[PDB]
């Protein structure tokens, strides 16, 4: 799905780990950029929601 | 060390999209930023925009976006220009130089530059020129002096007009490139020689012109 | 400028913390480890400046 | 939006020092360059800075001024000045230079060559006629006009000057007239006249029908 930038779906994760580490960098995905954080902290920096 | 290296000369049609490009051959393609900038006949230097190949952020002046498209790769290490609805104001030499605005606390002027790509615009073709010799009177001469003459019409562009196979070179007068109103160019050469030697002495005008790969050899002929 | 001073850059990254008054001149690739990296990569082994 | 205007010709002999600005609407934050280049060439750096010289460019070659002003300098001419110097303002993104000041070694003024010759019956059994007029080894202002039949006319030939001699700093300017060879056998004479910044006359030389 997702297919059109208008009524674009978001998602609200939260209670739960994300090992960015394997997901989100698996070979699929071509590119990847962040701002105001660095990938490989944010594999470590964590949040509330 | 750094060094760079453009393209060869292009001619196409008007209203059409021309393609060129520059190797960024030297240092590294990551290390390397690249930049296109006009200069017309009779005009200063212009610029067109900036490339940079790690970064990928590209800009354009204000008169050209659109079109001017600049974009570039590393697989190939050069920076790709195309110029779309070329006008046939567009004749011009296009130059690509390294942008030291990149790195370390340099600022955006060029270090080092290319050798030039030539893109011309005319509703002619490659052909070779016609050429055909003067007759001057013998009364012409004056001083010790007298002139021959070597003339090039309708060719498309470098036309070297030579003397006595090259040999004579003292006094010799050239046109810069002038065209037509059908699209063509001309060129002529003229020399100025000992009067005595006119009809005593044998000379000779030449013509070659590499794009077609042809020559022309004429003798020259007083007249009264 | 609009649109420009790209002299001026920063690391974002870098395989350890830079020490008190110290200087890295090199704009060596940062290493990736899951895979080889020569050339240009994308996670962990992008242009550090 | 920021432009320039370097102020456009010069003419030096080697050993005295000449003065060249490019004027401005806004300052520039001393983000200003000047280039050596031969006509129609890649340009070659010399001044980066307002007050820095590049590696490679000897000290003869130096420049002054800030803001919204600059003016570049050689202390001393040599042969190899050659060449057109164009000021470059680097301030903002969008990059401008200027029209490029041209000095040209100053050998001292000198007579010119004038010639003449008509058409060959190559170029006459085609239905044209042409007639070159010559000046040759002369600064660089001139002039060349017709007086067929006696009468004046105007705006019939090429005129086209050559780029600076570098032996003696003198021009030549080949001119040739094209017309029809109706046009050519209609007069009763073809005649070349030329003016020049020096020249006792409008040096007169024709031809008639059959020479």
């Amino acid at each position: 799905r997702f297919a059109s930038v208008y009524a674009w779906n978001r998602k609200r994760i939260s209670n739960c780990v994300a090992d960015y580490s394997v997901l989100y960098n698996f070979a699929p995905f071509f590119a990847f950029k962040c701002y105001g954080v660095s990938p490989t902290k944010l594999n470590d920096l964590c949040f509330t929601n | 060390q750094v060094q760079l290296v453009q393209s060869g000369a292009e001619v196409k049609k008007p209203g059409s999209s021309v393609k060129v490009s520059c190797k960024a051959s030297g240092g590294t393609f990551s290390s390397y930023a690249i930049s296109w900038v006009r200069q017309a006949p009779g005009q200063g230097l212009e610029w067109m925009g900036r490339i940079i190949p790690i970064f990928g952020t590209a800009n354009y002046a204000q008169k050209f976006q659109g079109r001017v498209t600049i974009t570039a790769d590393e697989s190939t290490s050069t920076a790709y220009m195309e110029l779309s609805s070329l006008r046939s104001e567009d004749t011009a030499v296009y130059y690509c130089a390294s942008l030291a605005s990149y790195s370390s606390g340099w600022e955006d002027v060029f270090d080092i530059w290319g050798q030039g790509t030539m893109v011309t615009v005319s509703s002619a073709s490659t052909k070779g020129p016609s050429v055909f010799p003067l007759a001057p009177s013998s009364k012409s001469t004056s001083g010790g002096t007298a002139a021959l003459g070597c003339l090039v019409k309708d060719y498309f562009e470098p036309v070297t007009v030579s003397w006595n196979s090259g040999a004579l070179t003292s006094g010799v007068h050239t046109f810069p490139a002038v065209l037509q109103s059908s699209g063509l160019y001309s060129l002529s050469s003229v020399v100025t020689v000992p009067s005595s030697s006119l009809g005593t002495q044998t000379y000779i005008c030449n013509v070659n012109h590499k794009p077609s790969n042809t020559k022309v050899d004429k003798k020259v002929e007083p007249k009264s | 400028k609009v649109g420009g001073n790209y002299n001026y850059l920063y690391r974002l990254f870098r395989k350890s913390n830079l020490k008190p008054f110290e200087r890295d001149i090199s704009t060596e690739i940062y290493q990736a480890g899951n895979k080889p990296c020569n050339g240009v990569a994308g996670f962990n082994c992008y242009f550090p400046l | 939006d920021i432009q320039m205007t370097q102020s456009s010709s010069l003419s030096a002999s080697v050993g005295d020092r000449v003065t060249i600005t490019c004027r401005a609407s806004q300052g520039i934050s001393s983000w200003l360059a000047w280039y050596q280049q031969k006509p129609g060439k890649a340009p070659k750096l010399l001044i980066y800075d307002a007050s820095n010289l590049e590696t490679g460019v000897p000290s003869r070659f130096s420049g002054s001024g800030s803001g919204t002003d600059f003016t570049f300098t050689i202390s001393s001419l040599q042969p190899e000045d050659i060449a057109t110097y164009y000021c470059q303002q680097y301030d903002n993104l969008p990059l401008t230079f200027g029209g490029g000041t041209k000095v040209e070694i100053k050998r001292t003024v000198a007579a010119p060559s004038v010639f003449i010759f008509p058409p060959s019956d190559e170029q006459l059994k085609s239905g044209t006629a042409s007639v070159v007029c010559l000046l040759n080894n002369f600064p660089r202002e001139a002039k060349v006009q017709w007086k067929v039949d006696n009468a004046l006319q105007s705006g019939n030939s090429q005129e086209s000057v050559t780029e600076q001699d570098s032996k003696d700093s003198t021009y030549s300017l080949s001119s040739t007239l094209t017309l029809s060879k109706a046009d050519y056998e209609k007069h009763k004479v073809y005649a070349c006249e030329v003016t020049h910044q020096g020249l006792s006359s409008p040096v007169t030389k024709s031809f008639n029908r059959g020479e």
